[PDB]
């Protein structure tokens, strides 16, 4: 999980990646 | 006639987002062992002579897919960014929430209010001046609230409505 995606939003490109 | 305002309440788990929302809407204080399940709530209320319909998403389950949350992020007009005044990490998390909102809205001028909740507690670790400085750096208001005593609760949500009106025709 990325600190920069604190709330999962499916169209936020940051949220769709996983570390 | 009625004017609708779509509001979204965000912030770390456990800061009191459900408690604030439920205080506003249902006028009682929740203290539940079980974690919040995300839901939305409607309130009809007169704010500055205007009959308002507040459509409020109380975000929760923050790692999971939520179709409803995606729609509120698309259509939401203002955000309450909530931390707890006795939890420094929740305050430190605010920047990531704000940056996410700015990214998903593709805008630096999204109506927002910074909320320091649990102000009834004797265990403050976030000074009001730190919070005021953060809010000033974002160009937004800062308000302290207690979902437990109701202090500041109406003020926080009504201030957000007023911020939306300042940013756009309603
Ligand atoms: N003392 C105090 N406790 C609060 C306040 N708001 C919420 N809480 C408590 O904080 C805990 C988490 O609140 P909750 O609304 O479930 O958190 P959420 O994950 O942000 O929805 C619960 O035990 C609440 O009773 C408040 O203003 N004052």
């Amino acid at each position: 999980r990325r600190r920069r995606c604190p709330l999962y939003i499916s169209y936020d490109p940051v949220c769709r990646r996983r570390r | 006639s009625m004017t609708e305002y779509k509001l979204v309440v965000v912030g770390a788990d456990g800061v009191g987002k459900s408690a604030l929302t439920i205080q506003l809407i249902q006028n009682h204080f929740v203290d539940e062992y079980d974690p919040t399940i995300e839901d939305s709530y409607r309130k009809q209320v007169v704010i500055d002579g205007e009959t308002c319909l507040l459509d409020i998403l109380d975000t929760a389950g923050q790692e999971e897919y939520s179709a409803m949350r995606d729609q509120y992020m698309r259509t939401g007009e203002g955000f309450l960014c909530v931390f707890a005044i006795n939890n420094t990490k929740s305050f430190e998390d605010i920047h990531h929430y704000r940056e996410q909102i700015k990214r998903v809205k593709d805008s630096e001028d999204v109506p927002m209010v910074l909320v320091g909740n649990k102000c009834d507690l004797p265990s403050r670790t976030v000074d009001t001046k730190q919070a005021q400085d953060l809010a000033r750096s974002y160009g937004i208001p800062f308000i302290e609230t207690s979902a437990k005593t109701r202090q500041g609760v109406d003020d926080a949500f009504y201030t957000l409505v007023r911020e939306i009106r300042k940013h756009k025709e309603k």
